[PDB]
């Protein structure tokens, strides 16, 4: 049980720096509407730059709408998650050793 | 015996025997266009 709180909260732990990672990086892309699809790019000060392509999607709004929502959403959980199995490692520690 | 009057030189498109000639030429298919763009890339060794 020890073990496996520690393991919930390394993974929770990760799960929070992907989050926020993810966040910071679709916090600076320009992205505009290309057929059933989105073309995100990022400015650059040469000409040339750097684009993804998420397709199956009408407009790049729900990237930049519910998508957000959902990671700010992800890591707030997952640092909940995280502060409940460090506390749960905290209580087992003051009640064993 | 025959008269055989055809265009040539500046004349090409032209023949002017009536011989009645049917045809007709198809159309030339429309290739699709294929411009090479290169833009510059940061290393997909980012997301590793």
């Amino acid at each position: 049980y020890f073990v496996l709180s520690a393991l919930g909260l390394v993974v929770c732990v990760l799960a929070v720096a992907f989050a926020a990672h993810h966040y910071s990086l679709l916090t600076h892309l320009t992205c505009e509407n290309a057929p059933d699809s989105c073309q995100c790019k990022l400015p650059s000060s040469e000409p040339l730059s750097r684009t993804f392509v998420y397709r199956d999607v009408t407009d790049c709004t729900s990237i930049t709408g519910t998508f957000q929502v959902f990671l700010l959403v992800q890591m707030v959980l997952n640092l909940v998650c995280g502060l409940v199995c460090l506390v749960a490692c905290f209580v087992m520690w003051k009640h064993r050793y | 015996t025959s008269i055989a009057i055809t265009g040539s030189g500046s004349c090409r498109h032209l023949q002017f025997i009536p011989v009645a000639p049917p045809g007709i030429p198809s159309s030339v298919t429309p290739p699709t266009e294929v411009p090479d763009r290169d833009p510059e890339k940061s290393s997909e060794d980012d997301v590793y």
